[PDB]
């Protein structure tokens, strides 16, 4: 019984790690297309109202 | 003071990249409220597809009751042409109540309300010019220019009641002119159920052939559920341990309530509404029937627009549905939940 | 078409928009209004229309007119000169059509003043009479149903539910128009036919085919027919 | 009259209506899960108030104080109520049939020691000025044994300390789903007018050791087996009573529905008519 | 030791994916500081225009 | 509106109107069937209601005339900070009468300690 | 409405008050004097304040608390109070 207490418990670790890496990388997606859109419009507003 | 120029400046800002040319007619409006609408109008989108004809509260009566036949002279353009229109005339109350001015000074009989005994004949024969056209007549009014179109005149006029009386002169003979009208119920305005829509009262004889297809296969249950909920909102005022088969229905009311609501000046295209729909409709909500749901749509949203937007063009462009875009939509769905 | 002795049908599509603008004109005119406001001569231009509609001794015009009553209410002078006129009244109901019965009319709130026994007959009016009081009773009796369960229906009452459910489904029709929506060949049931399917199903005869026999089936002896199939 | 008011007080009258559907719902539902509790709780108590009965006749007689039919000094009552309203008069009837009884023994100058089960009893008997001496209130929709013994324990001390000489519960009967009665039963001393045991009359009933402890046991669990009985079949005929008024006052709002629509409809008549005569005559 | 691995494996989730949602909420607060500076930057630029 | 006052304003007064209709959909409903037939979420929203409700009330230098009292003015912010602790709940304890004819939330803390 | 519109103030007596016995049958709330606490000597305007807002608050408690049998004391308390200065 024993030899299976370090075997199934593998799982735990090794997939969990590998989401939390991959929900903390997408935030980081998240902060980058936010901040490039607040850029765009921040020249787009810019622009236009000159324009105007 | 129920949303009811939000509605419709909404709808013609929505206009901008559709091929329908837009037309605002405000009749009795203060002017610092239409430059505020004007202004509305450039700033989140586009006042080059509008005209706005404006009749302010201090010109002459006759000036206010022939303004909203001018704006349809204006949009009849367009639907002799061969191209489509949409007008909005806001406060017919406010033309009629114009036309009564004139015709009291110039001592006509008067009638129920003293309006005048032709006061069904300005708004019917105002809005029976809002019409969808063959090409035979637009062939022959045109001579030949325009072949295989059809043009038409969308028309949305706008109606105040006092405190909801449904059954007054002016009122009662608009509804029987029209067909179809959207309901603005003032208790859920105060409740923060903006847009305030009342299902059931609100109705629209023109149908399902007016939907694309997409949304109207995805808002069929829409209608029923919120049936249900109507019913079983008593029910939940104050009392629990129901059948869960109610629990569910309730619940799945009251989150579908929750998900039909959403800021002014964001309208939502086809692709966006259907998905939305999508995943109320196919349950993909039910175990997120909680306060998050405005986070959870708008989550959705910029998930679907940061990976899957050739399929938001596709949607766009046709409206179409079938199984591939069935399972597509639930692949979309499911990816979406493993995120926040 | 009626002095050529046929029997006419005229349909109006709205009564009260000839009684509205029989206002509009009076207004126009300028004449002293009455009542709601409605014109003084309302139950003259009402009965100048309504008493040319008649049958006589060369062929008759019948008149199926839609009435529209405002602001629900029953005593307002349009409404209340129009029904001195109505012989009948035919209700379409939401619910029944929500069923999928088609023609979707409502049987209890529908009514005729033909409908009694000198005039249409002992067999007839007793006929309607039943179906009438077994539709009523099955109405309550749903109440029941829902606020508890079937287990407190008694043997009795669970055969009154079985007879107006079927009676129910048998008044639903296939309509000669109606082919393209359903796909069925349409049928014309005589007045005699329906009389023995309403009466042998309330006497219980058919009490041992399935209710699923009656619906869209025309008259009773192809109900039988499709119980035979199915 | 008035239009707004009027139309006010029909919206009001229309959503009362619809509550007092949804109350039914409730009620009903509650029903169900009371009477089939009920359903369970009366074999085992039905039999030990049979096993009982067997004890009351038949020899080998010992004699203890719950068995004797002596004289009756003052008189208890086990008292149940609800702790709700919109249950019609089912607590009145019940009170007054209990009312009529304390008043034949305050005939004979018999005193009543009263343990109320429900806070309508305990307001109702304390401002009319019966001796309450017991009171639980606000049981649950499930109610439980465990907290029932106490008000019993006290009234079983009063008892067997000998001040208290006979015993009653006071309940009403589940009868039928829709109909039921307030009923006033012989508790803890034992009957002798029941049934004599002549139809087993071959046995004298004998004992395993101390037959003063066992006794004393099953009596204790007889009357509590009676009590908690006379508590769920309460709570059945409760939610029976519930259901009914609810239904009525459900059609006495349609009632009022049907009647100020034509104090509505006839007063927008007349302000219709007064208007326009009145512009008329101003026109001139 | 089994029943432990289970325990840390839905834990270690939960805190991933808080960690990126604060991410998330940050970028919303800094989008709308510099929106607000490029609307304020652009009108400096409008009044100078207008006025000259 | 969010964009012209602040959105802590805009999501106080959204919260505000929605309880306070909330309650008056409630008030023939305990009239006739009476509180205890309510639920406990709703007999919750009912008290927040009623202390929402007394808050509203202030009095004014010149209406000390009618009544004898002084008169109180009240900051924006501080409005904004009192609905909201009333609706979060953080004086969800205090009496109704602590709230009412009072100035700031402070003010309300000091006559709830009096009392 | 119109001399509603032009007056100081109003006193109110209702057929419903005078038939229950409350005579003089005057409705407070519904009654104001806008001149108010001047119009008074400085005794009467010190006891008359509390009275004021005493019975018009009153009637709303004996209306939402027809039919709750138990109540909260400070509730009842009040209630009493009212049909004492009633
Ligand atoms: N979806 C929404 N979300 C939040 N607020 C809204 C929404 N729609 C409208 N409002 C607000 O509701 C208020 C009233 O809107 P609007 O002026 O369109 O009502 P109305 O019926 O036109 O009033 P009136 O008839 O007096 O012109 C405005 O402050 C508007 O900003
Ligand atoms: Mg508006």
């Amino acid at each position: 019984d024993l030899d299976l207490a370090k075997a199934s418990a593998t799982d735990q670790l090794k997939k969990a790690k590998a989401e939390a890496q991959v929900i903390i990388e997408q935030a980081n997606k998240r902060r980058s297309q936010i901040l490039d859109e607040a850029k765009a419009e921040a020249e787009q507003e810019r622009t236009k109202i000159v324009a105007q | 003071q129920t949303g009811k120029t939000a509605l419709a400046i909404d709808a013609i800002i929505n206009q901008r990249d559709s091929g329908i040319k837009a037309i605002y007619v405000a009749i009795g409006q203060k002017a610092s409220t239409i430059s505020n609408v004007v202004r509305k109008l450039e700033e989140h989108g586009a006042l080059a597809n509008t005209i706005v004809v404006v009749a302010t509260a201090s010109e002459s009566a006759a000036l206010q009751y022939l303004a909203p036949y001018a704006g349809a002279a204006m949009g009849e353009y367009f639907r002799d042409r061969g191209e489509d229109a949409l007008i909005i005339y806001d406060d017919l109350s406010k033309q009629a109540v114009a036309y009564r001015q004139i015709s009291l000074l110039l001592r006509r009989p008067p009638g129920r309300e003293a309006f005048p005994g032709d006061v069904f004949y300005l708004h019917s024969r105002l809005l029976e010019r809002a019409a969808r056209v063959n090409a035979e007549y637009v062939e022959a009014f045109t001579k030949g220019e325009v072949k295989g179109k059809t043009g038409s005149l969308t028309a949305l006029p706008i109606i105040e009641t006092q405190a909801g009386d449904v059954s007054a002169f002016v009122p009662t003979n608009v509804i029987s002119i029209t067909d179809g009208q959207i309901f603005l119920e003032t208790n859920l305005f105060n409740a923060g159920i903006r847009p305030a829509v009342n299902p059931g009262i609100s109705v629209s004889r023109v149908g399902g052939a007016a939907q694309t297809k997409i949304m109207k296969k995805l808002s069929g249950g829409i209608r029923t559920a919120l049936a249900q909920y109507r019913e079983l909102a008593a029910f939940s005022q104050f009392a629990s341990d129901l059948d869960d088969a109610t629990r569910k229905q309730l619940d799945h009311g009251q989150k579908v309530t929750e998900l039909l609501k959403q800021k002014q000046y964001a309208p939502m295209s086809v692709a966006q509404q259907s998905l939305v729909l999508f995943a109320a409709e196919r349950g993909y909500l039910a175990d997120v029937e909680l306060s998050k749901i405005g986070s959870f749509e708008a989550a959705l949203l910029a998930y679907v627009d940061r990976d899957h937007a050739p399929l938001m063009q596709e949607i766009n462009q046709t409206g179409g549905y079938n199984d591939e875009i069935e399972g597509k939509l639930k692949g979309i769905l499911d990816s979406f939940k493993a995120t926040q | 078409f009626r002095d050529e002795g046929r029997d006419v049908l005229l349909f109006v599509d709205n009564i009260y928009r000839y009684t509205l603008a029989g206002t509009e004109v009076s207004a126009l005119l300028g004449r002293m209004p009455s009542a709601v406001g409605y014109q003084p001569t309302l139950a003259e231009e009402m009965g100048v229309l309504q008493e040319r509609i008649t049958s006589t001794k060369t062929g008759s015009i019948t008149s199926v007119q839609a009435v529209y009553v405002p602001a629900d209410d029953l005593t307002d002078p349009s409404p209340a000169t129009t029904f001195a006129h109505l012989d009948a009244t035919v209700v379409l109901s939401r619910q029944i059509a929500s069923l999928g019965i088609y023609p979707a009319v409502d049987p209890l709130d529908s009514t005729s003043r033909q409908l009694d026994p000198l005039v249409v007959g002992q067999e007839h009016y007793d006929t309607a009479r039943g179906v009438q009081s077994i539709l009523q009773r099955y109405q309550e009796l749903k109440d029941i149903i829902a606020i508890l369960g079937m287990d407190e229906l008694s043997e009795e009452d669970k055969l009154v539910v079985a007879r107006a459910r079927k009676i129910q489904r048998f008044l639903s029709q296939p309509f000669f128009v109606a082919e393209v929506f359903t796909g069925s060949p349409g049928k014309y049931v005589s007045l005699k036919d329906t009389i023995r399917g309403f009466k042998g199903i309330m006497e219980g005869e058919y009490d041992h085919l399935p209710e699923q026999a009656f619906y869209m089936v025309g008259s009773i002896e192809e109900a039988v027919e499709k119980a035979k199939k199915l | 009259a008035g239009a707004k008011d009027i139309r006010s007080k029909i919206a009001s009258v229309q959503n009362t209506q619809k509550i007092t559907k949804a109350m039914e719902m409730v009620a009903a539902s509650k029903m169900r899960k009371s009477q089939d509790r009920m359903a369970a709780s009366r074999p085992y108590a039905e039999t030990m108030r049979k096993v009982i009965g067997h004890l009351a006749h038949g020899n080998l007689e010992y004699k203890h104080p719950y068995l004797e039919d002596r004289d009756v000094k003052r008189v208890g009552y086990l008292v149940v109520s609800t702790d709700r309203g919109l249950a019609g008069g089912l607590n009145i009837n019940l009170f007054k049939k209990l009312l009529a009884e304390m008043k034949t023994w305050t005939d004979k100058g018999v005193q009543a020691d009263l343990a109320m089960i429900g806070s309508k009893g305990v307001s109702f008997f304390n401002s009319v000025g019966g001796n309450v001496v017991a009171q639980v209130t606000g049981m649950g929709d499930n109610p439980s044994l465990s907290e029932l013994i106490g008000p019993v324990k006290v009234m079983l001390q009063a008892y067997d300390e000998g001040r208290l000489d006979k015993l009653y519960i006071v309940s009403n009967k589940f009868i039928n789903t829709m109909s039921q009665v307030p009923t006033i039963s012989q508790l803890l001393p034992l009957p002798a007018s029941d049934d004599d045991d002549l139809k087993h009359k071959s046995w004298d009933y004998l004992y395993e050791p101390d037959p003063k402890a066992l006794l004393d046991t099953l009596l204790r669990r007889y009357v509590e087996s009676q009590v908690y009985q006379g508590v769920v079949e309460n709570l059945a005929s409760e939610q029976a009573a519930r259901m009914v008024a609810m239904k009525a006052a459900t059609d006495n709002g349609g009632s009022l529905i049907k009647e100020l629509q034509l104090v509505y409809n006839k007063a927008r008549q007349a302000s219709i008519t007064q208007e326009l005569t009145e512009i008329v005559s101003g026109a001139a």
